[PDB]
Formats: structure tokens, C-alpha cells, sequence
DNA sequence: CGGGAAAATCTCTAGCA
DNA sequence: ACTGCTAGAGATTTTCCCG
DNA sequence: CGGGAAAATCTCTAGCA
DNA sequence: ACTGCTAGAGATTTTCCCG
């Protein structure tokens, strides 16, 4: 055993054998063959088998820069439904996308932009567009593109359909506008069995329309809760549970637990 | 009056998503909605979503049932 | 505490270890040498 | 539903609602409250207003959602059929846009806008639009000293129109009600494609008659026979095509 | 109905829609919306989302040259085991493709190597080579790397082992072999929980003995199967279902429906 | 009979069609325009 | 002296895969093994795999049992 | 498993068979046939031998698996040690080399070798390697015509030693032996893995005295005690460790 | 209740520098 | 302290539609 | 039979031009 | 007529180990 863990730990220091090999050698349980490895600094070289999930909020927007027949598409595209903006921008410049970014803010109600570290969107222009229209801008980890994985995506979308329409039109801007068309309103699925255009009518007028719904919920029903605790609020109760926030926590009880006020 | 409003609040669809599975659950039923999270039933089981894993729609194939 | 290992900017070259300020859903911020970097969890190993 | 289309009916013969009140007050379908409203003999959101407003030498296209008030202005650089294409297919490809009536200028007959509005499938047509013109340019002098360019300039005042000023019945932006009407195009829609869907098929109950299909469930269907709404269960219909 | 299906045609001729559009827009049924997607030339863009599955019989090796620091590493895996043998050659020749693949079929029972388009493996030289030892050459899909996605894949794990023993050794050639060390045993795992030296002596040495074995059975048993119609071949019987081959196809019928002779 | 949609030589410009010679496991043989090309089957749609 | 040969045969593992499946299934029983194909017993069912679909061993952690 | 154990021992006690006999004939585990073995008193794949040949003004590195005849041959630019190490690591990483035998010459003594040695893990040491060096030279007369340079008539030697010449008992090849050979190595191996494995176990069974584990299945546990091989169930056993 | 038919859902891939 | 996704193609499972 | 503990298995990712 | 895979990291499910 110890003499197997001094052994293996000096073999490991020459052949960086991995777990199993350590632990069929010398005779080690998978637990101290594991920690041999996992204190060797050459041998941690693969990370976790997961991916992450970008924000889809009604108000945050996804931009991007990218390149077709040598002209630069800016796009944008709503995250919780897949609508997009794009437009043939003359340069990749901060006056352009602050532009853009300006025009864009006043179409829809943009409240959180993502973009990746391009000097577009690091700009001081873009930034002074972003403070006037009242958007906050989020940039995503740096040479990490996943994190933009929506308009990455839909970069990929958009050229598609520019390749069935590029013989519709004599320019590169009427062929964008072309696809942009089409893929606001021309393709349907999804989550509603919607296209992106009546999606993010249905994702805004339901924002609206639950916001003010809540809020004449929220002004009528006052009823402390002491739960298992304090006093808590109540945000709702059906038949068998109770949905509660004490401390800025929301949580759930059964009607064992639970008394209302 | 009020309990119009609450019937009228679950009469929104949520679609939401857990912390490591990236496949969209299905529409849940909206009962509470907050600044930064969402209350839904979902399948008979009442759940906390965050704010930023779920998209909220009325959806508008509400011309047969609902 | 926790030791993290990285991947930081288009480099291959894995390196650490660091120390792990945040753990987030989908990524961490990391102290490496008086360095706040802030790495995907696919680009990161925390032990 | 028994409970409910007697009652919306002889409340329709009371005070005569709209569907969207039937449907919303009554727990009925809206198929089965458009007929019941439908069975009464006594009883615009895809409009859009383009113009050229000139302002500091420079040229700015305007639509204007008759609906809603909502905006939509970009400083061209030429008064030109090209640039009001570019504009029309941007604008169409934004918003719903159905129909667009124009002043009957020289650069909205182009042949080009003929083309760009039969792509698109737009209309074309020749107290609205010049009133937002001259609030949207009261904007535009309100927040010229904030911008260098004139585009700048006026996509300030777009967003300022569209998003920061509030008025009519309620006090909404005219964002939120082209949100609100476009959704209230889209029920519309979605309600005149499942009655389209509906239409061609002919029920034979308890035999008896044919009658329109008003709604199928998943226990009761519910027809229409005689200018009456009746509900049968599944088993006593026979639902075919014609 | 019909008249939509000559609107939807003519709207796909423009937008192209795909079949969820058009069957929300003109009351198509999903059939016939399909079919007017189907039909469209310009719209046949994705292929099937499946892989396929690489040959791994116990006489096929894959062979590739990857680069690293300048110089060619030649890399030949055994597909069933994963073994590796892999040189650093002076040049991605021809000539150092068979000498290497000559050296290799001396050393192992090579029946087959499978390899990309390289003109290094494309040769007349490495023919010549593979004439002469006997092997096939199965190239594969030209572009295709997913062909040979052992041998990348074993690329990948040898650049890895060659980035913790690149500081043990003073030119790359030394690392190259110490890597190939410690790939072939010093890294246990895969489907015995073996080495891949363990595994490929595993792997033909059961080639060997299950091959005398089944021409010792296959000597003996001689009995003229009658399934269900002909004389067939028996190859197996256990207690509920025989194993038969009738007409170069081998099939398994229960004790219903089959008699041995 | 059967049309055949592929991805050829590193061109992302998809082509065809062409009538299907055989259809493997894994990977397709067709004919298009009088040349007989090998497509795996990620990189071909038959309809 | 013909079912020691038969009962030796049986002693080799096989991991094998189907056609679509890209998982490899777990150590099935040689049967028999021929020049293209080859007959196993997996979770009592027989199967018959092509040759380039199987790995075949005699895992050598046969010193426990078998 | 109580049928078999004194199956075994007795037929031990007749004609003494090793303990691959005794688990092949009798269905024991190859532990419990090991100690059958190991307990009466009355009852080499690793070695590979090197040398340089000349032949034709170059240098030919040939190393036999002793055991098998195997030969591995390869023409190296010079006779230093730093050919010889790079031979060796190739050697070693192709094969599980344990022990090299040389000819105490210059370039099997160096530093380098000593270094390239100690890091695969092989011993060194200083009518069997010339035997085959005839017969590899030999076999190069045969082919060098097929050849162009000597490097290929080697490489195609050695493919012909290996793999088309077959003698012995059976008539195998050196490629069919030293996979046979190095397959009873792992075998070997992996026995004497389990055996330190479960040595480090005492049992208490029936109590009684402590006797040594030799199997642990999943209704019996195999025990020795007092040189006598028993078989007791589970639940009537404790096992702990030593 | 029960077989086909059809719809819905699950699985998986390329391409997005 | 931030984050892969999207749409299509085929397979598979669930629902429907009258007997 | 039953809870922790441990092993085995499932899921998923980068990198291989 | 040819074809993604491999090893590691973490989660999850199954087996074990004595009460
Ligand atoms: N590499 C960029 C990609 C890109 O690789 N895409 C492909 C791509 C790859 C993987 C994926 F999962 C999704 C994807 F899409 C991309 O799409 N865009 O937009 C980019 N935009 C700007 C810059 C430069 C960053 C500026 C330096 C930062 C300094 O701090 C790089 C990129
Ligand atoms: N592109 C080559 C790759 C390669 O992209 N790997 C990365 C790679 C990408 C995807 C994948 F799934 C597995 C992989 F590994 C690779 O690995 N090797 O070896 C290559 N070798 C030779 C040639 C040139 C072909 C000669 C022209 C053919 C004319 O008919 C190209 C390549
Ligand atoms: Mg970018
Ligand atoms: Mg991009
Ligand atoms: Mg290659
Ligand atoms: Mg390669
Ligand atoms: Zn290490
Ligand atoms: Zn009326
Ligand atoms: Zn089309
Ligand atoms: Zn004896």
C-alpha cells in the first residue's frame, strides 16, 4: 500500500500514468491513485464536460460583426426569440455599430446588450450610445464565442438564407434585407410554432401585460405568512402549496408548514 | 376581482431551462412573476425558474383551447 | 482551498494553479498571480 | 360550454359584445363567440405612412404606423427610388407591413419601389403623417446640441418618440402599442386560419342534418345547425369534409 | 387547399419558406408543404445528423502524419486496441511512408491500413510497400478527416503525452517514442480496463486461438440443418435457438421452426 | 428514383442532384453529371 | 471432447456495436466467429454482428472468475 | 466449487499438474488452483538480447526476443549510444521489455543507453543472438535484390523472419509466439496482482482460527486454513484486513 | 379497446473566424 | 463577478380516428 | 432487508489542419 | 462501392458491506 503510493508516486513523476494504470500497478484503491494524479500540475489539462447557458431575458439583445463578400453585416438578434436586425455596415468601426446600436434601441426596447470583444463593441462610442439610450452592455469572456452562441448561430442562419436569395438581388445590402425578411417572418417553429417576428411580439406584449398583471396582484393581496419561521410575503397559493419570498428567497411550502395572515 | 387576474396571469406559457441540461422544458404554467425570478407549475410540480432561463409567451394557438 | 487549472486566451498551454474567487453557473473567476481572469467552466478544471 | 353559449348568446342579445369579451368572460372558445357574434346581423394594423422630410440640406424618409404613432426615420443621402426601396424592404422586413400609402412623389412610383413592394408584397396607395412629422422634427430640435451628425440626431428623436413619450387613453408609448396591436393582428390571424381550417368540414349529429364544426374537443364537439349552437358528444358525430 | 398549394409554390419561389410557414399561411397540411420544400433545389442544405463507425477488425491499422515543432511525426494506430507506433520522419515523403509502413508490417500482423489522401499514402511507393507485405490500402473519403477519426483522435492523445515529456527529453524524436511509451503502458482504461499494449496482445492472441478453436468445432459438427426450407449449415445450438447459414446468410431460428440432421 | 443532395470538396456550395448508385451504412455512392462521386452521409440529403 | 472446444469459445468476450448506435455495448458471449460475421449472446439474445463491428477479448481479469 | 478443490489436489497428488491444468479442467479460479499448487514443496518473456551486425558497410541493430525468436532489426547511421538509446525507446515502447542482454560493447555502455534504460524501467546485462543474426543475414542475401536500399531489404527481412518462417513444435511463426508468450505474461501478471491483492486479508470463519482468502465470490468465500483448502458461505465468515 | 396514420417529440449534426 | 445555439433530418413515441 | 460507501456506468467535451 | 473517436471529468445509478 505505502510503499505502492511512494512508488507510483515516482513513477508518476516520469511516465504520468493515469489512475487506473497506477491503481492496476501498485496496488492502490482508486481513491489514492486518483489523488496522484490529481496532484501532478502536467496532468490537469481537460475541463469540465458541460456547457453553459446564455441569458434569454426579454430586453437583452446579442450583436455581432460578421463578413460576407467582403463587406462587413453587423446583426443583432433578440435572444428570447430569435429576431433579428442586420444591416451592411461601410466599416467595422465604433461609429457605425454605435449607430446601429442607437437605431436599434429605438425600433425595440433593448435593455441589456452581449457582444464579444471586438473594438466595435469595446469602443468609446458604442459605450457613450449605450449610456444615452440606457442599455447596459454585457461583453462575454474574451476568445470565447459560446458565450455569443445566439448570434453565432444565427450568423450561420443568416448567411444560409443569403444563399437563396443572393441571385434575387444586384446588391449584398437588398440580399440582407432579403434574408432578414425571410427569417422574421418567412420561417415558423420553434416555441410557439411561431416566426421570429411573432415571437417577439408575443415575448414583449407578454412582458407588458404579466408586468401589469402582477403589479395589480401585487397592490390587493398583503398577507404576512409565518412559515415551519418569520414573517414572510405571500406571491401565491393554490390548493397544496404556498409560494413565498422571506429575505429576498423564494420559496415553496406545503400547507403543512405554512400559516397565512 | 382579483382572482380574474390570477386566472388571467396563468393563462401565460413558460418556457424554461434547469442549471445543466440545455434542452427547453416544456410550457409550464405561469403563476407568479418577478424582477428576477419566475413561479411556474410545471407537471404538478411547482418550481422557482430565474428570470434569465425562461421565455414567457401567450401563445397565440390559444384560438382552440385555454 | 480550491486549486483551479485554466485555459485563458487562444493559448492550448493549460496553466495554474489559482485560486477560485467565484464559481458560477457556466463559468469562474480565478486569481492567478494577483491576475483576475474570469474562464468558462468547459475551459477550466477546479480540484 | 352548455353553461356558457346560452348565456354570452342573450348577452350579445343584451348589450352586444365583441368575441374577445365572450371569450375572455364566458370560458368559450373563440371560434364558438365569433359565431355567436357572427349570427347577428347588427352587429389598418399593417398601414404604414412614408414621406420625405428635408432638414439641414439632408433628406429623411419617415413611416409612420397609422395605428400606433410608432416611427421609423433614416437620413437618406439621395431623395431617390433606390434609397426608398432600401427603406421599404428594412421597413418590411421589421414590422408586419401590408400596405404603405405614399404622397405620390417621384422616388416612391419608381420602378424600383414597384419591385421592392411586390417582393415584400406590400400595397401601395396614392392629418397623420405630417403632424408626426412636424412633433418628430420638434424632437429632432429638442436633441440636435447632443449629437454631431444629423442621423444621430434623428435616431435620437426615434427613440425619444417611440420609447419616451407617453399620451393617449392609458399613457403608453408608441412601442407598446404597436406591440399591442401587432399581437392583437396576430389573434386575428390565428383565429381566421383555424376558422379557414374549420369550414370545410360538415357534421351529421345524434340521423340528423348537416352543420358547420364550430370546435372539437377531446369529449364534445360543438356545431352550429339552424343559425342555433348546439354541443353533441364525440361518439354522436360523424365529422367529414366537403 | 389546391389554391394554396399553387400560392404557397409561388410564395417558396420567392421567400423560401420552409413547410411550418407554409402550412400556417395557405391551411397546408404538413404533407403537402413538405413536398413543395422537397422539391425546391435551393433548399436541400443539411444532411443526415448521424455518424458512421469505422472498421475495426483486428488486422486494420490507420495511419497519419501530424506536425509538431516544425517536424512530421508519423502515427499508425491500431484500430481495435489503440495501439500506437509513430516516428518522427525527415519528410512527408513516400519513400519514408513505406519504409515506416514496411517496418510496421514486420513488426505486427498488418492485413489492412486505412489513411487519408495524402500523397504521402497516395504514392506508387507505399503501393509498392503494402503490394509487398501483403496489406490493403482503404483510403478513405478525401476531405473527410471523420474517416480516420481514430488516428486523429490518437494524434490528439500523443501531442498531449508529448506536452508532459517534452522537458525529460532533448530532441523531439526522444519524446515521440517516450510518448509512445507511455500511450501503449502507461495509460490503462478502454474496454478491458488494459493498456493498449495489453489490449492489442489481448486482441490477437484471441484472433489466433478463436480461430483454431472454430476450425477445430467447424471439423467435427456436420449437421444439415431444415429451418422452418433447404439444407442449411449448422453453426450453433443452445437450448431455445440454433444459429444457422443458408446461402452465405447466417440466421437464428428458435427450436419452433428448425430440425438437424 | 431517389435524388441525392451532397457536400463534394471542401465548397460549403451544396449540389446536385444526383441519382443514388448505393447507399452504405455510414456513406453514399451516387452519380452526379456523369461522375461517380463517394459522399459520407453528414454530407448528403436523399429525398 | 467436441463441447470443452465449444465451452472454450464461450469464454471470449465480445464488445460489439449496432448500426446507428455509436455507444460500444457491453461484453457479450462468442458464439461463434466466422470469416465476415459473428454470433454472440447478449443479455440472453443472440446476435449476429459483422466482423468490423466487434472487438473480441479474452479479458485477462479472468483470474476472479469465468 | 467443493467438487472441484479436491478434484484438483488429488490429481495434484498423482501426476502434478500446474495450476492452468487445474483451472481449465476442473472450473477452479487460478487462485485457489495456485494454492493448490504453491502447497506442495516438491512442486524469461521479458528478456531481449541485442547486438550490431555489419553488413554491406552499414550497422544493423538486431534485438531477439530470446523466448520467441522474435527479432526486431533496423539499420542505424552509426554505432553510438545515442542510435542505440533511440532503439531502445522505440524497442520499449513497442514491447514490454524487462531486461536487455548485450555484449558488454562501447555503445551499449554509455550514458546514454544507461539513462534511456533507466527511464523505460529495463535491466541491463552484459547461442542465440548470433544464431539469429545468421539467419537474418541469410534472409537478406535472399531479398536484397528485391531492394533498392538496405534499409528495405532489413525491414522486409524481418518481415519475413517474423511472419512467413514457421517452425517449432506447432509450426508457428514469431509473431503467433511472442503474442502467445507475452499473453501468458499478462495472465501471470494479473494472477500475482490478485494474489497481493487478497493476501492482506484474514478470515475468521464458522469461532475459529485466522486463515488466508483465496476467493470471495457471490454466495461462497474460499478460505485456507491449516494447509487445507476450505469453502465456507458468506455470512458464516468475517474478513478483514492484515 | 385497437391498428394504422399522423403529429409531436427526441436525437443529433454543421456552422457560426 | 458568467454561461452554446439553431434549424433541419430522420427516428421514435404518442395521440387520433374512426372500426 | 437497509443505509452509506465505493465502483461502475452514463453523459458530454475538446482536439485531432 | 464507406463510415468519428478517445480519454477524462463529473453526475448518477448500481453494487457491496456488513448491521
Ligand atoms: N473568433 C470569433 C468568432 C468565431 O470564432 N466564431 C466561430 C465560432 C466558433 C465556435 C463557436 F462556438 C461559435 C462560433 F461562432 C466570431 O464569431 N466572432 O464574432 C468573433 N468576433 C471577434 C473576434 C475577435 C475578438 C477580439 C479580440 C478580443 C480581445 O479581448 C473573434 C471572433
Ligand atoms: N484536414 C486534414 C486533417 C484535419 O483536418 N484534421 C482535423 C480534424 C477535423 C475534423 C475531424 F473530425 C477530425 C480531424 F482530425 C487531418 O487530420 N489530416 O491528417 C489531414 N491529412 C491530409 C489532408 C490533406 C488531404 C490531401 C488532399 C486530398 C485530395 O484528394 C488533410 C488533413
Ligand atoms: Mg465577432
Ligand atoms: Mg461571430
Ligand atoms: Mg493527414
Ligand atoms: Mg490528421
Ligand atoms: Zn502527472
Ligand atoms: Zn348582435
Ligand atoms: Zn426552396
Ligand atoms: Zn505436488
Amino acid at each position: 500500500f505505502l510503499d505502492g503510493i511512494d512508488k507510483a508516486q515516482e513513477e508518476h513523476e516520469k511516465y504520468h500514468s493515469n489512475w487506473r494504470a497506477m491503481a492496476s500497478d501498485f496496488n492502490l484503491p482508486p481513491v489514492v491513485a486518483k489523488e496522484i494524479v490529481a496532484s501532478c500540475d502536467k496532468c490537469q489539462l481537460k475541463g469540465e464536460a458541460m456547457h453553459g447557458q446564455v441569458d434569454c431575458s426579454p430586453g437583452i439583445w446579442q450583436l455581432d460583426c460578421t463578413h460576407l463578400e467582403g463587406k462587413v453585416i453587423l446583426v443583432a438578434v433578440h435572444v428570447a426569440s430569435g429576431y433579428i436586425e442586420a444591416e451592411v455596415i461601410p466599416a467595422e468601426t465604433g461609429q457605425e455599430t454605435a449607430y446601429f446600436l442607437l437605431k436599434l434601441a429605438g425600433r425595440w426596447p433593448v435593455k441589456t446588450v452581449h457582444t464579444d470583444n471586438g473594438s466595435n463593441f469595446t469602443s468609446t462610442t458604442v459605450k457613450a450610445a449605450c449610456w444615452w439610450a440606457g442599455i447596459k452592455q454585457e461583453f462575454g469572456i474574451p476568445y470565447n464565442p459560446q458565450s455569443q452562441g445566439v448570434i453565432e448561430s444565427m450568423n450561420k442562419e443568416l448567411k444560409k438564407i443569403i444563399g437563396q436569395v443572393r441571385d434575387q438581388a444586384e446588391h449584398l445590402k437588398t440580399a440582407v434585407q432579403m434574408a432578414v425578411f425571410i427569417h422574421n417572418f418567412k420561417r415558423k417553429g420553434g416555441i410557439g410554432g411561431y416566426s421570429a417576428g411573432e415571437r417577439i411580439v408575443d415575448i414583449i406584449a407578454t412582458d407588458i401585460q404579466t408586468k401589469e398583471l402582477q403589479k395589480q396582484i401585487t397592490k390587493i393581496q398583503n398577507f404576512r405568512v409565518y412559515y415551519r419561521k418569520g414573517p414572510a410575503k405571500l406571491l401565491w397559493k393554490g390548493e397544496g402549496a404556498v409560494v413565498i419570498q422571506d429575505n429576498s428567497d423564494i420559496k415553496v411550502v406545503p400547507r403543512r408548514k405554512a400559516k397565512i395572515i | 376581482e382579483l382572482q380574474k387576474q390570477i386566472t388571467k396571469i396563468q393563462n401565460f406559457r413558460v418556457y424554461y431551462r434547469d442549471s445543466r441540461d440545455p434542452v427547453w422544458k416544456g410550457p409550464a404554467k405561469l403563476l407568479w412573476k418577478g424582477e428576477g425570478a419566475v413561479v411556474i407549475q410545471d407537471n404538478s410540480d411547482i418550481k422557482v425558474v430565474p428570470r434569465r432561463k425562461a421565455k414567457i409567451i401567450r401563445d397565440y394557438g390559444k384560438q382552440m383551447a385555454g | 482551498n480550491f486549486r483551479v487549472y485554466y485555459r485563458d486566451s487562444r493559448d492550448p498551454v493549460w496553466k495554474g494553479p489559482a485560486k477560485l474567487l467565484w464559481k458560477g453557473e457556466g463559468a469562474v473567476v480565478i486569481q492567478d498571480n494577483s491576475d483576475i481572469k474570469v474562464v468558462p467552466r468547459r475551459k477550466a478544471k477546479i480540484i
